[PDB]
RNA sequence: GGUUGCGGCCAUAUCUACCAGAAAGCACCGUUUCCCGUCCGAUCAACUGUAGUUAAGCUGGUAAGAGCCUGACCGAGUAGUGUAGUGGGUGACCAUACGCGAAACUCAGGUGCUGCAAUCU
RNA sequence: GAGAACAGAAAUCUCCAGUAGAACAAAAGGGUAAAAGCCCCCUUGAUUUUGAUUUUCAGUGUGAAUACAAACCAUGAAAGU
RNA sequence: GCUCGUAUCAGUUUUAUGAGGUAAAGCGAAUGAUUAGAGGUUCCGGGGUCACCUUGACCUAUUCUCAAACUUUAAAUAUGUAAGAAGUCCUUGUUACUUAAUUGAACGUGGACAUUUGAAUGAAGAGCUUUUAGUGGGCCAUUUUUGGUAAGCAG
């Protein structure tokens, strides 16, 4: 308390996005920097952010005035491809990484090659270059603030991109089920995580055990009357659907932007001018002097 | 008025200070284990004092933090000997509070040999829901002035819960 | 015994008597201290264009 | 070891050499009291302010300030009383003077090396003084003007250089001219602060201003 | 023991100016440097690898080499009676573009644009810059601006 | 126009107090089987947008607000300084001629703008 | 600053403020706040080859340093270092 | 002497663009010092009424004076670069470099570039090399300035 004026004068505020805490500049400082002998070539970042109820994944290359986005892929549009509930789960995180990997490859014109893996058996296999062809698109995973951790959804999307024909360097260290006694990953355990095995196994356990929590949680799955075994089916159907049309169909955008501005402005607080400020103090000075 | 603005216990820290290192610490550790059901951590000495028998880095205290319904249970059994009544003092400017007891081994569970008798220190950290906003890594901010906790808000919460009363002195 | 240890007197007059002339910069500067990766890539690029121009003039 | 004549150190030949973490063995200043007379005295009572002003650039020894401080105070208090004036010394002796002690005995050349290692040891304090600055400021009532003149003209003899006594148009120790000050004091703009006055600012929190200067706002509504 | 270290007499040169300490803004890295681009050295003391010498503060030189995380600059040095060509390997944190060139560049384009127009219509468009020529004649009206009479102010003490 | 994600300039953006927040978003919020990490699922990790909330965050507004930024024929052409004199002054320094020229003070205004993409009565 | 048995100015824990008023082996200065500080984890790049360059400078040496190349490694999820 | 003949130049100015941290200025800006007060304390001492007269500091708003080893700011002079045919613009060729790429970089091939070929003034010839002499005790003056009390003192 009692913030001194000298402190206010001398306080060097950090960068705006550091003040908000959203951007770790020390780490961005070495991501977006580029080999100076590669003068104009952008260095693309595969940025994934796990907000509540949605997954944000996008491809970002830095310019002088600000970051430009090639193409983005969120989890709000996943219902179009068949993923309805639990758009934040680990399996969805893999799917949204697959979706953006397909999206960017088709936007660049490299869809016909680098199919990644059509059959996902969950083994650590990078997307190598083909013999005498354009190189695989190289993007760098900028997870941001959230901690690196084995089995984190952030590396679920990592596996999604690297299985989507997009070459993002990584090690099998942070994928779920990474053993410490031996450096073998479990393809069966990943394949479960790809299709929600860590979720369907909790489906069936609760369903076998009780119904209170099983009906409280997972309510939308109960609404569609879809069982855990169908979770694998719907995730697959999403994958080939994603591999069928990643062309980024937008929404219908009813009540378009000028109307959007129109309604916001009515409920939007305005700012006074000097005349209001002069009037307000005069009324306040008179009130405080009005026999007080 | 507002449902979720109601206060709740965040954590109790169960503090003990031991002059030396040895079997007393070991039994101090295990009495806290049977106290809270979770192993405590040996807070390590910070400086040398030459008068309290302390060299640097000699692990001169034991404490543990308890949260959740187990915290609700453990403060109840800890405040029963306190008699659900407390001094008008002991309340911090943020509304956190604490006090000390003299024994726990046979206070709530059967006493067993080779454990000694230890007094110790309670301290309750109580804040209303939303505390993550000042502890999360991303989008770290503060808690607004209304959301803060004060003496009158905490002591009032002390009244309605347990029907307790303050200022027994 | 004790002597004047240091001075810059008459140095600037000496320096400008013959003048300080710029190093007479040259087209096609000394290709030294450059990145080696650039350098003997630049070798092959100059090789390739020489053959092309040689074949262009036949 | 005796003090040197002041004309040794009169001129501002050297850069400021104050007492610091690099200058630790500095002797204490001889002058220690800078406000004299009824110093707990308000502002309205002493409208007249007169200054002892330097017209030359030199160093005034800390002791010479103390001598003139004594003589000026002693004369004025004997004439118009202790509580009729407020004498304030403006300048403070921060510059540390250095002396190179030479042995004055026969055979001194043997025990001393001339200026090999001529860095003088701290000798005393003085105030570096410039043109047009103020050395002494005396605020008093218009009545006892000639006494303070004689008091301030009896202190110049103890100062090196050629000083001047000039009465100031500013009200006492304020920066405001007499009519401009009275305008504010008439319009409740001014609050006594023991030895000085705080002026109401047209900038800042209106609440704090109203609390600190209620009389101004009351006069506005009348 | 007189000292001539690599960072002597540099208490203020490598300071971080007030309210701009800490990390460096990222437009420093995103700036693109090609060989031959004139650049001026400003040492940002926050980054310690690849700092320039104190003699190179504010000097300007062309770029002859571009490396992984640094550029190579050619500077002229006042030594003896002749200039020597010095090659520095400086991190991009200590370097920025010289805005003198872009002014020459933009003027050339306007100069080229005028030449294209003077090719079609209005030849001899007076290509070369002309410095501030002496003021030409004018008429200064008195209407509503009668010359007021001024006199020097009498001296008073102000104190 | 609001919101989100990534940013650029890095306080006109900060800080202290109070106020408002339609829709959407955000956030708090709920549960530990799994991965994971702690004395403690508080942080982190996972599962659910379901049980609720605008209280807080956040956004914006308010303050003769501190601060910060800009400008002023405001201080001030002042301090200072380059050049000149067989200028003055014993000296200290000062004046003048031809140039450049502040800082503090005073007052006025302002309190983020914007890039890419997406979303939203 | 507010507090908390023993425990006091100072032994340990919690909260609030805290533009750095601490620490960074050692002089002083510069520099650093999701770090260059503290704690933890993993490692040896404190490795090899030579060259180029900066400082002292005769543009000699020595020392120190900078940026690369070819490797080979370390670390990280990676960018990168 | 040599290679050339008005320049790839200049102890200079202007334009523009920087760099500094001295002078000055500043302490109701940090740091270190500083004179005077004014208003406000936990039971981290009232020493006497145990809360009742007597004080035990600190914080706030001021105030005076400073700083070679303090500084927000901040000159003057001095100082760096640029002011074009070795440039600009357009096109497409090489690379074992680079990019996701037929992406860029570097080097280019061809093609358009007089009233002024791209600020001012001047150029007295410009540039380059070889060789060798003497010298390598300095001193004075305005300004700046260190040690000294000062010096026809020392630096």
């Amino acid at each position: 308390d009692a913030k001194s004026s000298a402190y206010s004068s001398r306080f060097q505020t950090p960068f705006r996005r550091r003040r908000e805490g959203k951007t770790d500049y020390y780490q961005r400082k070495r991501l977006v920097t580029q080999h100076k002998a590669k003068y104009n070539t952008p260095k693309y970042r595969l940025v994934v952010r796990f907000t509540n109820k949605d997954i944000i994944c996008q491809i970002i290359s830095s310019t002088i005035t600000g970051d430009v986005v090639l193409a983005a892929a969120y989890s709000h549009e996943l219902p179009r491809y068949g993923i309805t509930h639990g758009l934040t789960n680990w399996a969805a995180a893999y799917a949204t990484g697959l979706l953006i990997a397909r999206r960017t490859l088709q936007k660049l014109g490299l869809d016909e090659t680098y199919k990644g893996v059509e059959e996902v058996e969950g083994e650590y296999e990078l997307t190598e270059a083909v013999e005498d062809g354009p190189r695989p698109f190289k993007v760098f995973l900028d997870i941001g603030l959230q901690r690196t951790t084995t089995g984190a959804r952030v590396f679920g999307a990592l596996k999604g991109a690297s299985d989507g024909g997009l070459y993002v360097p990584h090690s099998e260290n942070r994928f779920p089920g990474w053993d410490f006694e031996t450096e073998e990953i479990d393809p069966e355990l990943l394949r479960s995580y790809i299709f929600g095995g860590h979720v369907s196994q909790y489906m069936e356990e609760l369903a076998d055990d009780d119904e209170e929590r099983f009906s409280e949680l997972f309510k939308g799955y109960l609404a569609d009357d879809i069982d855990a075994d169908s979770l694998e089916d719907i995730y697959t159907s999403a994958h080939e659907a994603i591999r069928a049309d990643p062309a980024f169909k937008p929404t219908e955008k009813k009540f378009t932007k000028e109307q959007y501005a129109a309604e916001s402005k009515k409920y939007r607080q305005t700012k006074l001018s000097k005349e209001e400020r002069a009037a307000r103090v005069a009324a306040k000075i008179a009130a405080l002097a009005g026999q007080q | 008025q507002n449902p979720m603005r109601d206060l709740k216990i965040e954590k109790l820290v169960l503090n003990i200070s031991v002059g030396e290192s040895g079997d007393r610490l070991t039994r101090a550790s295990k009495v806290l284990e049977q106290l809270s059901g979770q192993t405590p951590v040996q807070s390590k000495a910070r400086y040398t004092v030459r008068t309290f028998g302390i060299r640097r880095n000699e692990k001169i205290a034991v404490h543990v933090t308890v949260r959740g319904p187990k915290a609700e249970e453990i403060l109840e059994r800890g405040l029963k000997v306190k008699e659900y009544q407390l001094r008008d003092r002991n309340f911090s400017a943020t509304g956190n509070f604490g006090f000390g007891i003299d024994e726990h081994i046979d206070l709530g569970i059967k006493y067993d040999p080779s454990i000694g008798i230890f007094g110790m220190d309670f301290y309750v950290v109580m804040n209303r829901p939303g505390a993550r906003v000042t502890r999360r890594k991303r989008c770290k901010g503060t808690v607004g002035n209304s959301h803060k906790t004060t003496k009158e808000d905490t002591v009032s919460w002390f009244k309605q819960k347990y029907d307790a009363d303050v200022l027994d002195k | 015994a004790k002597s004047k240890n240091h001075t810059a007197h008459n140095q600037t007059r000496k320096a400008h008597r013959n003048g300080i002339k710029k190093p007479k910069t040259y087209k096609y500067p000394s290709l030294k201290g450059v990145d080696p990766k650039f350098r003997r890539n630049h070798k092959h690029a100059l090789h390739g264009t020489a053959k092309a121009l040689a074949a262009a003039k036949k | 070891m005796a003090r040197r004549p002041a004309r040794c150190y009169r001129y501002q030949k050297n850069k400021p050499y104050p007492k610091s973490r690099y200058n630790r063995a500095v002797p204490d200043s001889k002058i220690r009291i800078y406000d004299l007379g009824k110093k707990k005295a308000t502002v309205d009572e002493f409208p007249l302010c007169v200054h002892l002003v330097s017209n030359e650039l030199e160093q005034l020894s800390s002791e010479a300030l103390e001598a003139a401080r004594i003589c000026a105070n002693k004369y004025i208090t004997k004439t118009v009383g202790r509580d009729a004036f407020h004498l304030r010394v403006r300048v403070h002796p921060f510059h540390v003077l250095r002396i190179n002690k030479m042995l004055s005995c026969a055979g001194a050349d043997r025990l001393q090396q001339g200026m090999r290692g001529a860095w003088g040891k701290p000798h005393g304090l003085a105030a570096r003084v410039d043109i047009g600055q103020i050395i002494f400021s005396v605020r008093c009532k218009d009545v006892n003007k000639p006494v303070v003149i004689e008091g301030l003209r009896r202190a110049r003899y103890k100062f090196p250089g050629q000083q001047k006594i000039i009465l100031s148009k500013k009200w006492g120790f304020t920066n405001l001219d007499r009519p401009e000050y009275i305008k504010k004091r008439d319009a409740g703009e001014i609050k006594d602060d023991g030895a000085f006055v705080k002026f109401l600012s047209k900038k800042g929190s209106l609440e704090k201003n109203y609390n600190e200067f209620p009389e101004y706002f009351q006069n506005l509504s009348a | 023991g007189k000292s001539h270290g690599y960072r002597s007499r540099t208490r203020y040169m490598f300071q971080r100016d007030f309210r701009k300490h800490g990390a460096v803004h990222l437009s420093t890295y995103l700036k693109v440097y090609k060989v031959g681009d004139i650049v001026d050295i400003k040492a940002n003391g926050s980054i310690q690898k690849g700092m320039p010498h104190k003699f190179y503060q504010g000097k300007t030189g062309v770029v002859y080499n571009v490396t992984k995380s640094s550029v190579g600059v050619i500077i002229n040095k006042m030594v003896g009676n002749r200039y020597l060509e010095k090659r520095l390997n400086l991190r991009v944190e200590h370097i920025k573009h010289s805005k003198c060139r872009q002014e020459f560049l933009e003027r050339v384009k306007a100069n080229a644009a005028k030449r294209a127009e003077a090719k079609a219509q209005g030849v001899a468009v007076q290509l070369k810059r002309q410095p501030a020529q002496p003021r030409e004649s004018r008429i200064v009206s008195t209407e509503g601006n009668v010359p007021q009479t001024l006199a020097p102010v009498p001296y008073e003490t102000f104190i």
